[PDB]
């Protein structure tokens, strides 16, 4: 089903909706790592997952900062 | 002065020795230029006879005419690439 | 390939500083005064604003000296390290190193020093700081721990070389040297 | 030395007062830091010892003579870039003061050099993801360093989204590898190089292919490069390829152990497609930076053929090409940052809006450079002639060496297409040379006083007043003669590349 | 000595000329002495360097031995081994001789920037001269392609109305094809690990791999010596390039492609050259017949001479692929004779008429033998030489090339004899029209040939008739060199 | 070996001479400039020859091993 690229129908029509899809996409990677690590009883996989959660947070903050300044750049008359 | 030809054959040398291989090519070139020089001499003998004989040129110049038409196909420059790169025995 | 004797695959930080040659201090001094000079040299090359030479403000010269103070030390630290690894001239250090170790084994103390770090922590520390000077141009990392993975065979400090027997040091068998792996696992095979 | 000095620059910059002279002086502090880094690096790191390959920091980082070559190259090219922001590129206060309006510019650049230099050394999938983010995050910030600009911010937003998807693909490949084997260290994975799905390493490459702008992903790179300020485009269009292409070469070195043909066909499909777009794309373009964006894609296509072939001659082809292409790229962009002083000024039709971010934006703004400055026009001509591949410049030896590596491994189809694609691309390199010179003899005697350079004040009227600053002129001249006169020392340089090893040994 | 003296002096000369002209640029307007008389001092220094280049080679011509087989004057400079043999020596002599003549032809007919033109002309001549004296395929290719950078700029800067089309033609035609010659050079470096001439002459390759390398190399050659159907660049470039660029592009650049056969095809790819020789004859005979017929319908004066260049070069390729000494010696003498007659015509057509009336259309010129008699004597004299009249050096080249063609292949090689008739059709029609009927009603009476333009003509005609009357000057150098190119095993 | 640094220095003179044209100044401007650009490249030229001589020593030793490996292959 997803070979027809169904996930494109599931992503909204705003720049903020793309940002969320990136997080939900990466969330799948971390859940996959936690799954393998627990079955193998391997904590190295859990170190990887902890890094992925922390790195996925820094990516969100930078992306939102760019989006925020993108928004105020239009609303930059400020001649009052 | 009159340099002597380095009489050398492709069949006795190693082509890895590019100094000797050069002589085998230079020796095969020089002998061929002799045959043309031999040929040009023989043709001169034919020309005197025909001019001197006149009507009898068919008789007094019989074997020279025969020999000249025999040496003509092979008394020409042929290079060395033919014999260097081919093996008649095989 | 210029190869010499491997004094220490992971030289300790305090050892590396104590082994600076006078020339190493010169490099540290040159690096310290080079960075403020390079700022001046650029201004002589090209003024920052305008068209005429203007001495940079003193505040820039103080931060420039600090930046060149670490850079000079880092260059000094890496050059001193090559000698330990054997990549450079280390005959002078080899005798100096051998004198300290032969003295150390003689007092039955460990050559490597006593350590707060347990067996796993000692070996883990060695992994981080071994060959860490290769990226010392990018970020700093020093061997500040008394571990035991130095890439040498302590047997080689028993044989006497030229000019050493005069030291008259007595070396006990390694089995009686305090704080060594060959002298710790006497009661249990997994506890030192 | 890099990391320690970065903290000092971070703190110091946040203390002193916001001014252009202090901002420009701090940029000259970073130029020292990068220089100091190179002296410490070259001191401890040697080709003769790093030949075997040395593990560092609990095997997370592995360094050998192939990686070590690029770290020094990256440091060198980062010196030539910082010279732009640290000195005058024109000397006209209006145009130049843009480079000094930002105090965190040099800090972010120093952040990236740490990111760039560590990426080729990675040896763990856990640190591969961390380092690739450190480099990726630094580029987005540098793209948006001029936060007032509408196009710059729009580009960083486009850059962040594409890179985020690119990083997710990279992260997902590593997770899949960990799922199969449970191992994170790359050396431990090599023990199971025959037991794992080799296409999961290809999914890793598909993420690194996005970040170098390879077709079909080329669309965003062309848009990004044609919107950022020319000083920014000069950095973000070259540096990522220096450190990612080195990483791609190593990953392909491990991949060719099992010599899977299906992997090579897909990559050949992308290399073949990219040459087509890299050549036919630039035929119909007006913006110079869009032109150099298509030019960049074509050269990356050539450099992948050397990577894809991956033999003993592929190290030589890649090591030489990546060096000459960087110097050519710096030389061309440095000239474009200078020749903006010869632009005319209105006293109309087509309403072309120019900004202080890209004063030179269109190819026909290079018009009559043969008249305004003949010496620098030839330098741009020599640089473009290298990109064309006219011998005996540096560019010819790059294509000649790449062809050897390509054909020696049986890539006949790609070798012919690259030679077709090179000739097609010569059309749009020739247009730059057509604009530079072809209308010289009609314009030879013209009354020109409306140039931007004619708004410079007259100092004395007795002393000689050079038109171009000192440092930028010396860099342009040096790299133009190195490009032109490589034939003199070519044999030594190539024999200096035979020694760069990646586990060849014996 | 040779190459080292030939490069170092020319580099010194180029630097000297640049220093003198660009000194006064500065920040102030300059009215110096070197600009006076249209850069006359700077043009003179350019003309002297062309004469001195000839003196360098003659210093080494004296040492040349005609009875030694093998490269002489071998030296290594820039990690490249150079050298001279019989064939290469004469082509070098032709290339440097056209140096002063190319510069002298453009003495006062450029709108400006004479220093740039003088530097480029001496640069192109040196690059082409050095192309005959290298000893590896890679260095051959380097010099074979480096001439594009000045030639493309020179034609674009100094060209005629369509200079942009002409510039875009020489750059792309001669690069998109010579890149195919790079592929076959690369493959030689992959299997043999060397591209040196001598090393690769002794190796035999598989007859499949011989066919690939030949196809690659002959693609790069069929464009430089324009063979149909890839000749479309030459007529366009000739009609638009500067007059000096036409003398080099016709005098020398075409002959680099015949020399390409001598080094790159016959010695090392000898077995596959025999196979392609029937095909080469088909392409060249059709080039000979079609180029002659196409010329009959042309209108531009300088195009008409351009196509006459293609017909002769087809005959040169016909002779050189004949496997005998007669064809090879004839082809090389024709290249030398065409190297003087072809530039002479462009002077007559694009250098004497075009500098007076500035129009190349044939319709405006007729009856020129009335008020320009000295022009019509040389046009008549050079018309005959261009068509193989027995006393010129072209007849010796064409007769031998035709003779060698029949020897190699009696049936189809005999069609080369159509060169004698067709060359007289388009050429004599052009001359008969120019110097016939009443003087044209569209032109105005002006000066006849000036003293400079007589000097150019006399010294392109004098070498032509010496080679015609006594061609053994060329032959005594060629014979031992040209005899190493023949492949035949007779038993 | 001085002649090798002589050539490198003369390349240093060319770059400063080529810098003058780009700046559009008389070629006699600031004669001390040619000394600095000359000495800069002699420093580079000095190091460059050290690097190439170092390459010769390394390449001779590597080829010693490569020749042996080929003989094992050619058995
Ligand atoms: C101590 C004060 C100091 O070092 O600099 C004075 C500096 C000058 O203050 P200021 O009066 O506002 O400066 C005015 C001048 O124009 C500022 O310009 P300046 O040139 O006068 O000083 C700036 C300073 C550059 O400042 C720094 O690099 C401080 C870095 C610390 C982080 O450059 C230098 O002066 C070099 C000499 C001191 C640098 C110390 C380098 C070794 C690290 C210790 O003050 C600081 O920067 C304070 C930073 C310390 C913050 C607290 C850090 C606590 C960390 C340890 C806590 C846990 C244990
Ligand atoms: C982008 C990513 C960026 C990443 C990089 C970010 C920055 C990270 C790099 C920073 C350093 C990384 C390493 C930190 C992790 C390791 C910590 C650790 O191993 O704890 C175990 C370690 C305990 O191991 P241990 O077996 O008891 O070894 C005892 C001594 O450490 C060693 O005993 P000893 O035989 O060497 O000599 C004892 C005596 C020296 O005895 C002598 O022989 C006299 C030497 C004459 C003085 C030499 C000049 C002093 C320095 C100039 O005291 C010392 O001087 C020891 C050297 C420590 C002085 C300060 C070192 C600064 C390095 C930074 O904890 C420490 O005692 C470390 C003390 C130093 C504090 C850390 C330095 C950084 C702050
Ligand atoms: C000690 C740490 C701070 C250094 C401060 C001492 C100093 O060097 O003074 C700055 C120096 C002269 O001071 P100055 O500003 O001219 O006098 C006051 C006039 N209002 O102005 C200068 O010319 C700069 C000289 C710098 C001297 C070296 C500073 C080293 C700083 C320590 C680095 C390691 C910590
Ligand atoms: C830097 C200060 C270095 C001097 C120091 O106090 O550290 C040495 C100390 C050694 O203590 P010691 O009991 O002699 O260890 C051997 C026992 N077998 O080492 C220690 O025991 C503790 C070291 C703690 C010092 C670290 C504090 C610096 C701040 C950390 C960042
Ligand atoms: C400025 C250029 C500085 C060149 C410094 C290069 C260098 O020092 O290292 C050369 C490096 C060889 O080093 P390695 O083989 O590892 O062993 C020896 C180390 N002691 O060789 C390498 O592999 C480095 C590869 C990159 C080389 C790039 C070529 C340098 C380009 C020169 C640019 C000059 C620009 C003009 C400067 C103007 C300054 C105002
Ligand atoms: C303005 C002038 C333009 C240029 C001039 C054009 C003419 C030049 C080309 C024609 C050359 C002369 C004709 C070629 C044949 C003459 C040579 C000859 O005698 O051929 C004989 C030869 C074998 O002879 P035979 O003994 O009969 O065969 C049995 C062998 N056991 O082999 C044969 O049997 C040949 C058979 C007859 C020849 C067939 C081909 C003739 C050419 C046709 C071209 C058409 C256009
Ligand atoms: C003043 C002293 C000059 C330098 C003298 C020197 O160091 O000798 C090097 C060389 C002399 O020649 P040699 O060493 O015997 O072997 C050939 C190597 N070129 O002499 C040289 O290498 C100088 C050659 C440099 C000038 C030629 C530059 C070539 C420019 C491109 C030419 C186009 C080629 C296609
Ligand atoms: C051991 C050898 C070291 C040599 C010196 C190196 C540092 C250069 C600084 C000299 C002092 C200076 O900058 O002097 C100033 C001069 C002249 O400047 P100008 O253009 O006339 O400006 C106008 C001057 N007014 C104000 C008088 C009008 O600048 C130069 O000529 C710079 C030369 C370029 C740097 C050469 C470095 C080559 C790098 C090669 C390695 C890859
Ligand atoms: C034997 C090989 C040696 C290497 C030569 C390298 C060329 C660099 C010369 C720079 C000198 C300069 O920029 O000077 C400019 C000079 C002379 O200009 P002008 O008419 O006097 O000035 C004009 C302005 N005025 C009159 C108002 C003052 O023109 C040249 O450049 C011509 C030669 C180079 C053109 C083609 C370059 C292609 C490079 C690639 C070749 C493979
Ligand atoms: C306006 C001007 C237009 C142009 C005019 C032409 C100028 C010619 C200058 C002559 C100089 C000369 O003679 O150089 C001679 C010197 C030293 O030669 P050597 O000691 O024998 O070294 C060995 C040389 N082999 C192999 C010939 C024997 O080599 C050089 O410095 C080389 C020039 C530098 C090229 C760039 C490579 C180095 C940087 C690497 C980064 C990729």
């Amino acid at each position: 089903m997803d070979l027809i690229l169904l996930m494109l129908v599931a992503v909204g029509l705003n720049i903020i909706d793309i940002y969320i899809m990136i997080e939900i996409l990466i969330m799948g990677c971390t859940v996959n790592t936690i799954y393998s690590a627990s079955l193998d009883n391997d904590m190295i996989g859990l170190i990887y997952s902890l890094i992925q959660i922390i790195i996925a947070g820094v990516e969100s903050a930078i992306g939102l900062s760019i989006l925020v300044n993108y928004n105020r750049i239009r609303n930059s008359e400020e001649i009052e | 002065d009159h340099v002597r030809s380095p009489n050398v054959s492709f069949d006795d040398i190693d082509y890895n020795n590019s100094q000797d291989l050069h002589n085998a090519q230079e020796s095969l070139l020089r002998e061929q230029w002799i045959r043309v020089s031999a040929l040009k001499v023989c043709r001169k003998a034919l020309e005197s006879c025909y001019k001197t004989s006149g009507p009898n040129h068919y008789e007094d110049c019989r074997e020279i005419a025969e020999k000249y038409l025999n040496m003509l196909p092979d008394h020409r420059i042929q290079g060395f690439l033919g014999y260097q790169k081919n093996d008649p025995s095989k | 390939m210029e190869t010499y004797e491997l004094i220490d695959s992971d030289p300790k930080f305090s050892r590396v500083v104590r082994y600076f040659r006078p020339s190493d201090y010169l490099t540290w001094a040159l690096g310290t005064i080079g960075a403020p000079g390079l700022m001046v040299l650029f201004e002589k090359i090209e003024p920052a604003k305008g068209n005429t030479f203007k001495m940079p403000p003193p505040s820039i010269m103080r931060i420039a000296t600090t930046i060149g103070f670490f850079g000079g030390f880092y260059y000094a630290y890496t050059s001193s390290t090559k000698r330990f690894w054997g990549y450079s001239e280390n005959a002078k250090e080899v005798a100096k190193d051998r004198y300290e170790v032969k003295k150390a084994l003689s007092e039955k103390k460990s050559p490597y020093g006593s350590s707060l770090l347990n067996p796993y922590q000692q070996d883990m520390s060695a992994r981080n700081s071994t060959n860490s000077q290769l990226l010392l141009a990018i970020f700093p990392w020093f061997n500040v721990a008394n571990h035991q993975s130095h890439g040498i065979d302590l047997r080689k400090y028993y044989e006497v070389r030229d000019g050493e027997e005069n030291w008259n040091f007595t070396l006990p068998p390694l089995d009686q040297v305090k704080d060594l792996d060959v002298a710790q696992y006497k009661e249990y095979s997994n506890y030192p | 030395m890099l990391f320690t000095s970065l903290l000092l620059i971070i703190v110091y910059g946040s203390l002193v007062n916001k001014s252009h002279l202090l901002t420009k002086l701090i940029n000259r502090l970073g130029l020292i830091i990068i220089i100091y880094t190179l002296l410490i690096h070259l001191n401890i790191n040697t080709l003769e010892n790093l030949s075997i390959g040395i593990n560092m920091f609990n095997n997370l980082l592995l360094i050998n003579s192939f990686n070590n070559t690029i770290i020094e190259l990256i440091l060198i090219i980062c010196i030539l870039y910082v010279l732009l922001i640290s000195f005058n590129i024109t000397g006209l206060s209006i145009i130049d003061n843009l480079n000094y309006s930002k105090r965190t510019f040099i800090v972010i650049v120093l952040f990236n050099i740490i990111g760039l230099t560590l990426l080729p050394l990675v040896n763990d999938i856990m640190i591969l993801f961390i380092i690739i983010e450190l480099q990726s995050y630094s580029l987005y910030l540098l793209t948006a360093i001029f936060n007032e600009s509408h196009n710059s911010t729009k580009s960083a937003l486009y850059y962040f989204i594409v890179g985020s998807i690119a990083s997710f693909i990279i992260l997902d490949a590593t997770v899949s590898i960990y799922d199969d084997l449970g191992l994170t260290n790359i050396q431990y994975i090599l023990m199971y190089i025959d037991k794992l799905e080799i296409f999961d390493l290809l999914c890793l490459l598909f993420g690194l292919f996005i970040k170098i702008g390879l077709a079909p992903f080329y669309s965003y790179s062309i848009t990004i490069y044609s919107l950022s300020p020319t000083i920014i485009t000069n950095y973000i269009s070259l540096m990522p390829k220096l450190s990612i292409l080195t990483l791609i070469y190593i990953i392909m070195h491990y991949i060719n152990i099992v010599n899977n043909t299906d992997l090579n066909y897909v990559i050949s499909f992308l290399i073949l497609i990219s040459m087509f777009i890299g050549s036919f794309g630039g035929l119909n373009v007006i913006r110079i930076k869009t032109l150099l964006a298509y030019s960049s894609l074509l050269n990356v296509s050539y450099m992948l053929l050397a990577i894809l072939s991956n033999s003993n001659e592929s190290i030589i082809a890649y090591i030489y090409y990546i060096i000459q292409y960087s110097l050519t790229h710096i030389n061309i962009f440095s000239i474009i940052l200078v020749i903006s002083i010869y632009l005319p000024i209105m006293n109309n039709m087509l309403n072309v809006m120019i900004t202080k971010y890209s004063p030179i934006e269109y190819i026909n703004q290079l018009k009559n450079l043969f008249i305004n400055n003949i010496f620098i026009a030839i330098a741009l001509c020599i640089s473009i002639f290298s990109l064309i591949g006219i011998p005996p410049l540096t560019g010819f030896y790059g294509k000649y060496l790449v062809l050897i590596s390509g054909l020696n491994n049986g890539y006949v189809l790609l070798s012919i297409v690259l030679i077709i694609a090179s000739s097609i691309s010569t059309v749009y390199y020739a247009t730059i040379l057509k604009v530079l010179s072809f209308d010289t003899l009609s314009f030879k005697d013209i009354i020109s006083n409306n140039l931007i350079i004619n708004t410079s004040p007259e100092n004395n009227n007795n002393e000689i007043k050079p038109e171009i600053s000192n440092v930028i002129s010396y860099v342009i001249s040096s790299l133009t003669l190195i490009i032109l006169l490589i034939i003199i020392q070519y044999e030594n340089i190539v024999k200096g590349a035979y020694l760069v090893l990646l586990y060849n040994w014996v | 000595m040779l190459v080292q003296n030939l490069i170092i002096f020319n580099i010194i000369g180029i630097v000297l000329l640049v220093l003198l002209n660009n000194n006064n640029n500065g920040i102030l307007n300059k009215k110096s002495l070197l600009t006076i008389k249209n850069e006359l001092k700077l043009k003179q220094i350019g003309l002297i360097i062309s004469i001195i280049n000839i003196l360098i080679i003659i210093e080494n011509w004296i040492g040349f031995n005609s009875n030694y087989y093998g490269f002489q004057n071998i030296e290594r400079f820039l990690n490249i081994y150079w050298g001279i043999d019989g064939i290469s020596l004469l082509l070098v002599l032709l290339t440097l001789i056209l140096g002063p003549i190319a510069i002298l032809s453009n003495w006062k007919n450029l709108k400006g920037y004479y220093t740039y033109y003088v530097i480029s002309i001496n640069m192109l001549v040196i690059l082409m001269a050095l192309n005959f004296i290298c000893l590896d395929l890679v260095s051959f290719y380097i010099l074979f392609e480096s001439t594009l950078a000045p030639l493309f700029l020179l034609i674009g800067i100094y060209g005629a109305n369509n200079k942009n089309k002409a510039a875009y033609y020489v750059l792309i035609y001669t690069l998109a094809s010579s890149l195919f010659m790079l592929l076959s050079i690369v493959i030689y470096y992959i299997i043999i690990n060397s591209t040196d001439y001598i090393y690769i002459n002794n190796i035999i390759l598989s007859i499949n791999l011989q066919s690939l390398l030949f196809i690659g190399i002959i693609i790069g050659i069929a464009v430089k010596t324009p063979l149909m159907p890839v000749h479309t660049w030459l007529p366009t470039v000739h009609s638009e390039s500067p007059l000096g660029g036409s003398i080099l592009l016709a005098g020398v650049i075409l002959k680099l492609a015949i020399y390409g056969v001598i080094r790159l095809l016959l010695p090392n790819l000898s077995e596959i050259s025999m196979m392609f020789t029937p095909i080469i004859y088909i392409i060249s005979i059709l080039t000979l017949i079609y180029s002659s017929l196409i010329t009959l319908k042309q209108t531009d004066l300088k195009v008409i001479i351009a196509y006459s260049s293609i017909s002769h070069l087809a005959v040169c390729m016909i002779g050189i692929f004949a496997n005998n000494l007669i064809g090879i010696n004839g082809s090389l003498i024709l290249c030398l004779a065409h190297g003087f007659v072809s530039p002479a015509l462009f002077i007559l057509v694009g250098g004497i008429l075009y500098d007076r009336y500035h129009n190349r259309l044939i319709n405006y010129y007729q009856g020129l033998s009335t008020f320009m008699p000295i022009f019509s004597i040389y046009l008549v004299v050079f018309s005959f030489c261009n068509t193989g009249t027995p006393l010129s050096g072209n007849f010796v080249g064409e007769f031998l090339s035709i003779t060698g063609a029949v020897i190699r292949h009696p049936i189809i090689g005999s069609l080369t004899a159509a060169s004698v008739l067709l060359s007289a059709c388009y050429q004599m029609k052009l001359t008969n029209r120019l110097t016939g009927s009443v003087f044209s009603q569209y032109l105005h009476i002006t000066n006849d040939v000036t003293n400079r333009e007589i000097f150019l003509l006399n010294w392109l005609l004098i070498p032509t008739i010496i080679i015609g009357i006594y061609p053994s000057f060329v032959t005594n150098i060629l014979n031992l060199a040209s005899s190493t190119l023949i492949y035949s095993v007779l038993i | 070996m001085i002649a090798s640094l002589a050539g490198w220095g003369l390349f240093g003179v060319t770059v400063r001479a080529y810098q003058q044209g780009i700046r559009k100044v008389p070629f006699s401007y600031y004669p001390l400039g040619y000394v600095y650009s000359a000495l800069g490249w002699v420093a580079f030229g000095y190091g460059f020859n050290l690097w190439t001589e170092r390459n010769d020593k390394l390449l001779e030793k590597r080829v010693e091993k490569l020749k042996e490996s080929r003989n094992l292959r050619l058995s």
